[PDB]
């Protein structure tokens, strides 16, 4: 029943006894479920050390992971140049998916096209598909540049995309001057972070490596930053902000920040802004590039470096205190720039901060997972704060980033309790939460049924959930954070500080048993 | 708008195509005449999507492992093939269920084989029989594994029918195949199929020479119900106040012991018709039990649903119904009361998969607003055989609409609610348009029963009449 | 009993047996306390519509009031002026509570100084305290300017500041042109926010009321913004920020944001930044003047209207959206500068945030309390999102102020249910909360108690509380956040659908109880 | 830094004093002698503040509302006044406390007579009468109410002494008025003697003829220890372990009636010999009770203390004594075995009220720690007479030492860490130096007894030894 001003939800409503007894029934009746005795004896078994021995002895089974394929990256890094429609050849339900993963972390529509393979491509390939594919897509949508992507299907099967992106120019599909760059991207080969390293070589490919008569390093006194796969907006706009505070001329390389963003002023605008076709054609004349996330574009390093004949230094991630001001410094000496006093002000700023939060951080213990570049670089900001990461897990990494990563915690003494952990999952790690429990988790949404799991076992065995990273569906324009750059270090400190204090709050909360703590200045 | 406008705006909208695509889509869009009982000979529909045209639709996997097989609780169920398709249908869809995470109950969890390039060249059957093996290690309480294909698993050919019967006879359970690989069929509705055919093949047919269960003459199962935010449940309880026993649902909430039981029930009450009535004609075939389709989206269709169901009993269901419909009646016409004054005359856009553009509409007009355009993404032409009669005269049908043509048309009818997908929600939001998904609720419901009609009205009234629209033109532009 | 590798503090020390042990022996042999039974009949009474009519009939006692005295916005006020030292005329305990006050807010030193007045002055007068302090604190800290305040001490026996002064610079204990503006500022009068108003009024006329003979409206081309009583760091920068944006010139008189953000560099400073006396001397050249807060700035109209002849615009803040719509406007429209397209989009990416969480704002009921101008802008903007503000609480609130929000609220279908309380404190709104509960409470850190009350009764009566105002003692690094402009719109609505969902996820977190509900998109 | 270094210094610092300021504040500074026992003659104290020079005092009303009758619980402490005094000291010291606030303990909340102009120019004391009655009625579980006046109080005539009386006397409630108004004395100190008075006077008396407590030879009370992050709970742990019966903690979650009881104890403990000792000496000469101080900062002091506190009862007391020392060892030990080497060798400048500047000397020095400098608030020099047998030679020592001062003294002496108060701690920090509060443990504690060195080496070492101290210099600067 319903009370037609006090409206429940699924939630309170089969709280009432009507709906629970009539769920009882349906259990008992119908379900054969295992009784409550062994349900609760098996929970407790998978809280165990026995148990987690077992997990980590899995070879075939994975158990929620925390990464996604290949062509999702791609998409992402089309979505950044100027009237780009990114555009996957295979199959369109990989195409819903990616727009639907996207649409629910940035609450933004999300343009992506396919030329919907079936079976029938299946046998005779996906040449037709891609020459109606293209024709439709420029016709009905008026991008000015389709970058193409694949899903495993067209991979297995083994489609020549230039040989099909040649013949429909050649059969007169679509203009031979329109820009179709284009990179194969397996899901079975690396995962998100590789389909986006894998697209933005295709694209630096397409507009220079037939054009490098005529270049020269240096000549247009600008700067190249490749961000990477990045989703959140405060980032694109931390570091186009610091480099206009100095004065540096720049060209950010696949710039989405526009396009995911646009106002609701009565209008859709498909596209807007990004990073122009003339900019990367131009790209070769900089002074050099600099790669934001230098783990997940080692592809676009290779090119940059053998055709662009570019230096690109030897940078970390601009996360935390270290290598923001390694950063700011590379990029002073490049452009020949100074720091301007505006960012030294900035940054004393959150040296004070720093002090001003030590004690309640000092020691905290983290369990944290990720791409690796944001991984690394969070770890390194604990360690700056004095914290202790305890779990690192990174489902994509590699055994060159983990020892990268373990000599970073070698260098420190609030690393003596870290264990890097890659190709493992979430269900390994809530394995880990539960024998060696931290105080809190850092990771995205798929973290909260983590939580849900330790709060099972017990108030005192719960690991809060601090939603930093990539997927977030459950709480509202996070991705307008930031976390590089020491503004973004000022973000994450007061989340991690904050969390902390509201855990206490909540564990002081109980009268005459617990709020003698409850205290009002902390 | 007239008739003749309709036409002109379709026929405007498709000047944008090459002509290839405008022959096709042509005839995928029409203006509805509620006497036509043949839709094929107005639109056609369940064809393959034109490339390159922004379709709406997923895939075969999507609409087996998505759909049908994922809310099934006490299974596992295995992604097959790359990381992506378990990662991103990793709990998008709100079938609620009721059951411990991780120990008895498996359906927000993501296991996947996580496909590597080893796999790709070599196959993936001998991970896969690993796979088992260490889900039945961790996982002691599963009651059945499904292993749902994603693309790769027919391209490289594997055969996990005989991992599947190898495993099964070797670990006493019941591992199902489902061969739902993406590039099959052309939307989610061949998923729907490929799965009913899974179900029928290798689990419903368990307990055909048991007879351990008692039956009584009203044993019902309700198929098709997903349980979106509970509509499974607030349909139930009206059935059992009814004095009818709902024996299993299929599959929201669903448990593979009440699957096998579902042959022992005396009548099959249908709720989704696309994406299970095949295996409804399977039981009808098979064990002589009798489907009807029903609605329970707004009091009108409620009534009439439990009036039409009650009347294939006696005269004490019968009783029991109108016992049931006199103790809402309150409690619905105090939510008409509330709501439909601040809805009545305004109109809504539809789009939405195989069901639901036709089913909700008699709920639009219990709070007076008029359904002015409707279509799916994958139905088929016995869905709009059912739509037709259901619209008013001179309303606009589109199958498998393009992105291009939905914003056109939102542009030209100015429709006061657009009742779609995530994929659509925030395009129109940017136009001032007010926009309820209908496929999530937006994180509400649930919508079924008298119990959801209530949720249903406040939920439009909220985003409809919300202060946001009228803020979106800044004061000096 | 302590564990070298796991040292606990008071929480949760204390619920070791032994402790628990000792404190009950301690209650049932000394403490007389009072049966557990009468307590909780007691308190459960304290929730009662009953008991809350016995509260508001109060006529003598206040408990738990949110408001502060006049001295304390007086200093506020002060250390918004280039290198000027807060001096407080009258008793030295003042002095300090006022600055451990602001340090717990800001986390930042706090200067200000007294002189010291002792029972002596009571008969004599502090005339000699303000000589020899006057020539101390210039001697010692090495102030620009002094600007003098009084505690309620001062006020009562009546000293004569201006006497005071006039003497001290004729004997030479300062130069006589050594500004040393003054004003009295009475505790038992008003509130914090009146000692700012009569601080910068006696600022404002020190530097113009004798040489109003060659000034001109509009001759500098300037705006003048005089911000009022402000604790959020990001509010003085949005404004500067957006009048910097659309190119118009101003000048923010009394500007404290540098001098309470120094950089930690190895260095003190005593003083930073602030409003320069040039720039009072010059105020009255500008086009007009702009009151931000003008519910507490009364008296500085008065005076700006009647001796500076600026026609000060009818302005509210400019929280929300259409107040900051008509502030935008109206600078635009006496600066002659257009809306630029940059603040024009930023406009519309606050639109739309509220379009992507209006769903779940809807409805929402809320009690909350703070100062006029905040209240009532926090009111309008609730308003704009679709929330129900419930119970307004504005202890230092006045009948006119209370006529303008009613009407506010009776402009809008979601202030149907809206009472607004002018005069009451937190043990008024803790009764409110009980007999008509709300969602959650948005107010300072004095709310946690009112939460835990509620928490007390039971969970589903507890009231969660959302940090907004000052002051904000119990979480760090929340005053450099935003309340004004979009900017802090979007900041308030991300915090409030946040604090929803969050509070939700909790709701949600019992397994095969409630968990059904605990959706990973929302 | 040698004795005519430290002399130079203080002679530097104070060139740029005028010539009065100067001449007074000379006599507030000076360089340690640890054989002194006469301090007036080598410091003053309990002097007047020079004007407008920063002290970092506070009033009488502090030492009186904020310090001694602030934290006893089951009383409602009425702040008579203007709004100000209650809402700056609400909750800003951290005495704790079990009870069940705004029911049966009152602690955190601010009770006040909010005076406004009307009530200055007529008196406030009819207000003063209407709200005991409005106490009364919404909190009845107070067992006793206290008027804590503030300034304007005294200036303006009001008579609370003549209320309290007629309004006790018609309720039958005790009812104290304190005249700590902030304009007596020049300190918070003064806010303790009339505290103490108060006590006396209307509260400590009231069982002078009631016999009916069951008295034991081990009863004590612990005098002056206020609880600051559960200090009194972590010493009231080990008297009780080593045989006593603590009858009574003032004020530190204390109670009226433990107050009441404390004249029927055999030996009061007085721990803060400058708020306290006032109220103790009345104790011994109206009741016969002597009083003992004691220290119960860091392993060495604590063991001395409860060997000379057992000293004084039988040979059962001081056997549970050293078995109480022998329990605690391995803890303690450990404890210094983890953090000295951590610390050993660091400096430190305290700065604080009137006991805590020489009672903590020796936990630090447990840590191996030396304390440079100190200097008091308030104390008077009883206080100094027993500081500087504690402190090393030459050292440098400061009696209400100016802002301008202590920062200078710092910048000269370099300490590797520094403990004061909130007003300091910012200031500091900028400079790059670690500091602690040492008023409220900086929300940390207790650092009472063996449990409280445990969290005091912890907290000094995380703070000293932080990784933030190490990057205040931009790297291109
Ligand atoms: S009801 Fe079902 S997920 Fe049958 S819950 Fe879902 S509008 Fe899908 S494949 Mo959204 S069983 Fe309908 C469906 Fe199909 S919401 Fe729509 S498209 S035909
Ligand atoms: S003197 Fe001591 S820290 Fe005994 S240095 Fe400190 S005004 Fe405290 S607990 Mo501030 S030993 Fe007094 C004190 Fe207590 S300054 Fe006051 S409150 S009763
Ligand atoms: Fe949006
Ligand atoms: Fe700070």
């Amino acid at each position: 029943s319903q009370q037609v001003d006090k409206i429940k939800a699924s939630y309170p409503l089969f709280l009432d006894q009507d709906y629970k007894d009539m769920l009882a029934k349906k259990r008992d009746g119908f379900e054969e479920k295992y009784p409550q005795d062994k349900i609760d004896e098996v929970f407790q078994w998978t809280t165990t050390k026995e148990y987690q021995e077992l997990n980590f002895q899995r070879e075939a089974l994975t158990v929620n992971p925390a990464k996604a394929c290949q062509p999702l990256g791609a998409v992402l890094c089309a979505l950044g140049f100027e009237k780009t429609m990114p555009y996957v050849h295979g199959s369109q339900g990989c195409v819903a998916y990616f727009r639907s993963y996207f649409n629910r972390h940035f609450r933004e529509p999300v343009s992506c096209v396919s030329d919907s393979m079936t079976e029938d491509a299946a046998v005779f390939g996906g040449q037709q598909n891609m020459k109606d594919g293209l024709q439709n897509c420029k016709a009905t949508y008026k991008p000015d540049m389709i970058a193409v992507s694949t899903t495993c299907m067209a991979e297995v099967i083994g489609d020549d995309l230039n040989a099909f992106i040649n013949n429909s120019k050649k059969e007169g599909f679509i203009p031979d001057e329109f820009p179709v760059p284009f990179a194969h991207t397996p899901s079975f080969v690396g995962s998100h972070v590789t389909g986006w390293d894998n697209m933005f070589e295709g694209i630096a490919r397409y507009f220079t490596l037939k054009s490098m008569d005529d270049k020269v390093v240096g000549s247009n006194k600008k700067i190249n930053i490749v961000p990477g796969f990045e989703t959140y907006l405060g980032n694109f706009r931390v570091i186009k902000r610091m480099l206009s505070e100095m004065g540096v001329g720049y060209s950010l390389l696949s710039d989405p920040e526009e396009v995911l963003d646009t106002p609701a002023d009565g209008q859709f605008r498909m596209y807007a802004g990004g990073t122009t076709q003339e900019e990367m054609k131009d790209a070769p004349n900089a002074l050099n590039t600099v790669l934001l996330q230098p783990w997940h574009l080692e592809k676009t390093k290779k090119f940059v470096e053998g055709t662009w004949k570019h230096e690109v230094p030897k940078l970390n991630i601009p996360m935390g205190l270290d290598w923001t001001d390694e950063f700011l410094m590379k990029v002073s000496e490049i452009s020949g720039q100074p720091i301007p006093a505006s960012l030294t002000k900035e940054r004393g700023r959150l040296v004070d901060m720093m002090t001003d939060s030590h004690t309640w951080l000092h020691g905290k213990r983290f369990a944290l997972w990720g791409d690796p570049d944001f991984v690394m670089g969070l770890v390194k900001f604990l360690l700056e704060l004095g914290c202790e990461p305890v779990h690192i897990l990174c489902h994509n990494g590699n055994k060159r980033w983990k020892k990268a990563v373990d000599a970073i915690l070698a260098a420190s003494p609030y690393g003596k309790n870290a264990t890097v952990y890659i190709g493992k999952d979430l269900w390994h790690l809530r394995s880990l939460v539960f024998t060696d429990k931290p105080d809190f988790m850092i990771g995205n949404s798929y973290g909260k049924f983590i939580q849900r799991d330790t709060l099972h076992k017990g108030k005192e065995f719960e690991v809060p959930l601090i939603r930093i990273g990539f997927p977030i569906f459950d709480r509202h324009h996070l991705h307008r954070s930031t976390t590089l750059g020491y503004e973004g270090a000022m973000q994450i400190l007061t989340t991690l500080v904050n969390s902390i204090l509201e855990r206490l709050d909540e564990e002081t909360r109980g009268m005459q048993a617990t709020d003698y703590n409850h205290d009002l200045v902390r | 708008m007239s008739r003749e406008e309709v036409e002109s705006l379709i026929q405007e909208v498709l000047e944008v195509y090459p002509e290839k695509a405008r022959k096709d889509r042509n005839k995928h869009l029409a203006v509805n005449d509620p006497a036509v009982t043949q839709s094929k000979k107005a639109i056609i529909s369940n064809k393959k999507s034109q490339p390159g045209l922004m379709t709406i639709r997923g895939c075969a996997y999507a609409g087996s492992k998505g759909v049908v097989w994922g809310p099934i609780k006490d299974m596992i169920h295995i992604s097959h093939g790359p990381v992506g398709c378990g990662q991103y249908s990793r709990a998008g869809r709100r079938n609620y269920y009721i059951g411990t995470t991780g120990v008895n109950a498996f359906v927000t969890m993501n296991f996947t084989s996580d496909f590597q390039e080893k796999d790709i060249v070599f196959g993936g059957d001998k991970k896969l029989a690993k796979l088992i093996d260490e889900v039945e290690t961790l996982f002691p309480l599963n009651k059945g594994i499904s292993v749902q294909s994603e693309c790769p698993i027919g391209c490289i050919g594997d055969d996990i029918e005989s991992v599947s019967k190898v495993k099964g006879a070797e670990l006493s359970k019941t591992i199902v195949p489902v061969r739902c690989e993406g590039f099959r069929g052309v939307s989610q509705s061949l998923g729907h199929h490929i799965a009913n055919d899974a179900v029928r093949d290798w689990v419903l047919g368990k307990r055909d020479e048991d007879t351990t269960f008692a039956s009584t003459p009203y044993d019902v199962a309700i198929i098709g119900d997903y349980n979106i935010g509970g509509d499974a449940w607030s349909s139930r309880i009206l059935l059992e106040e009814m004095g009818l026993r709902c024996v299993a649902q299929w599959s929201g909430d669903g448990s593979i012991s009440e699957i096998e039981l579902t042959p022992k029930v005396k009548l099959n009450l249908v709720h989704c018709y696309r994406s299970m009535n095949y295996i409804s004609r399977h039981m009808e075939e098979k064990y002589g039990i009798p489907w009807m389709e029903y609605n329970f989206f707004g009091p009108t269709k409620t009534i009439e649903s439990l009036r039409a169901i009650a009347a294939k009993f006696d005269e004490s269901i019968q009783k029991k119904c109108e016992e049931v419909i006199a103790k809402y009646k309150p409690e619905w016409e105090a939510v008409v009361a509330k709501y439909r004054p601040r809805l009545e005359g305004k109109r809504v856009m539809l789009y939405i998969g195989g069901l639901r553009p036709r089913h909700v509409i008699g709920a639009y007009e219990d709070l007076g607003m008029e359904v002015v355009g409707t279509g799916y993404e994958f139905a088929h032409n016995d869905d709009y055989d059912r739509t037709m009669k259901e619209m008013g005269d001179s309303t606009l049908l589109y199958d498998d609409v393009t992105g291009y043509e939905f914003e056109e048309f939102v542009k030209r009818i100015k429709p006061d609610l657009i009742g779609s997908g995530i994929k659509e929600k925030f395009i129109f939001q940017k136009m001032g348009i007010p926009f309820r998904q209908m496929h999530s609720w937006d994180y509400s419901g649930p919508y079924h029963g008298f119990d959801g009609f209530a949720i249903f009205a406040r939920d439009m009234d909220m985003t409809l009449n919300n202060p946001c629209w009228k803020k979106l033109q800044a004061p000096w532009e």
